[PDB]
């Protein structure tokens, strides 16, 4: 997953 | 020598072998999509992913007033032949860039050898494939033939920047966490990239920076390939096991929890947030899963289907899991061999290590804040190459990561959205 959501 | 021995063009005629219309086992209906087999066990589908998840088949962006901070929508992206041609060429170039490094060659080799386990049989004496680890390929005669595969690179779903590994589950088995493994569908795009900041205190702050430097998409794809490797070997850490971040005040005020799977994948100092106790727990847990596989293989006396022989498939899995074989031909898991493979897949293949091989600037931790999303085009060699990425040798972009500097190499980046200050 590219990033945590932020 | 190249990883992809054919420079495919999206418009090349289908042949029913490596250029064909296919359907995926999503337990639903779908029109066949044109796909390209770029390497043994690896396919590319230049389409937006409205297939792996039934509830995510709408690319239409909800009302502007219902959009989160870090996300980007464009229902028209990847809808034309030219875009698909560029997508295919972009993904191919990134595989070559990754394969050009020793670390990338090691990772891709592990991925190709990581065939999803044949655990679809309900009878212990028979070894059978799991249908969801295959795709149905339309042959020249119009009939469908089932082909096993390990990896599929597909376009993103509605949220274009939400790259991640998706795979079909089992009714009873947790394929990505029980040692079995499953075919991985990586939602990814080589047509966009993300900005980050050169100063750690700025990159890890949600209110500062506009995203001066651009992440090399080869690192982004490598990150997903690392997850894919974990999932293909069935050793992914349950996403419920997380680090309730308490090392960043901004993460804390938002109660942001990051999965250990992500920290492991990034590597470097991030991996240290998983304490020794937990690390040993997981190592033991997966060691036990490999043992279950060895036992299952030993019970199998006949193979199901006419695609391969039992002796061949047993050898395939002996090699995948590096099992030991005794006189009677019985399999067992050697603790030393397991630890070595487990460590290779979890500590050697990491984002931080890939950064070292590519010699690029990159975020220093996964625990940061996104800055911006840029539109890019890595297909032209004057823009990006297999060997230098954006930092083209013998040009003003060769030094100081000038190629990744969106201000200096502005012609290669178009900022589509700023994320800073929106959190
Ligand atoms: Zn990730």
């Amino acid at each position: 997953q590219r990033a945590t959501k932020m | 020598m190249p990883f992809v021995n054919k420079q495919f063009n999206y418009k090349d005629p289908v042949n029913g072998v490596d250029i064909a219309y296919i359907k995926i086992p999503n337990a639903g209906q779908m029109q066949p999509v044109k796909a390209f087999k770029i390497h043994n066990k690896i396919w590319v589908i230049p389409e937006r992913d409205t297939f792996t998840n039934p509830e995510e088949g709408d690319l239409n962006p909800p009302p502007e007033a219902k959009q989160v901070p870090v996300s980007y929508y464009d229902s028209t992206y990847l809808s034309t032949d030219n875009e698909k041609d560029n997508y295919l060429k972009g993904v191919t170039k990134l595989f070559e860039r990754i394969y050009s490094t020793d670390l990338g060659r090691m990772l891709l080799t592990s991925i190709v050898r990581g065939i999803p386990f044949w655990g679809g049989s309900t009878i212990d004496t028979e070894l059978k494939v799991i249908d969801t680890n295959c795709i149905n390929v339309i042959q020249p005669d119009g009939s469908y033939r089932s082909e096993e595969l390990n990896l599929v690179i597909i376009g993103p779903s509605a949220d274009i920047i939400q790259f991640e590994c998706k795979s079909f589950g089992h009714e009873v088995l947790n394929l990505t966490r029980n040692g079995y493994g499953s075919t991985q569908y990586i939602r990814f795009s080589p047509d966009f990239t993300f900005g980050f900041e050169e100063s750690l205190e700025v990159d890890t702050n949600p209110l500062l920076g506009a995203g001066k430097f651009a992440t090399d998409p080869a690192v982004t794809l490598a990150h997903e390939l690392i997850h894919a490797g974990h999932r293909l070997y069935g050793i992914a850490i349950n996403p419920n096991r997380v680090f309730k971040v308490n090392t960043n005040a901004y993460y804390e005020m938002s109660g942001l929890e990051v999965s250990f799977e992500e920290l492991r994948t990034f590597g470097g100092h991030d991996a240290k947030f998983i304490d020794s106790l937990q690390e040993n727990e997981f190592r033991l847990y997966y060691y036990n899963k490999f043992k279950d596989i060895a036992s299952t293989l030993n019970k199998a006396k006949s193979i199901v289907g006419t695609t391969a022989s039992l002796q061949y498939m047993k050898n395939v899995f002996k090699e995948k899991y590096l099992l030991s074989e005794d006189t009677s031909g019985k399999f067992s898991v050697d603790k030393l061999k397991f630890d070595k493979l487990y460590k290779m897949l979890t500590e050697i293949y990491t984002e931080d290590n890939f950064v070292k091989f590519f010699k690029v600037l990159n975020r220093k931790t996964y625990l940061n804040f996104d800055k911006a999303v840029f539109k890019i085009n890595i297909v032209p060699k004057v823009n990006y190459t297999i060997y230098d990425g954006f930092n083209l040798r013998n040009t003003n972009l060769a030094a100081n990561f000038n190629g990744q500097n969106t201000e200096i190499n502005n012609m290669n980046f178009t900022k589509l959205k700023n994320f800073t200050g929106l959190f």
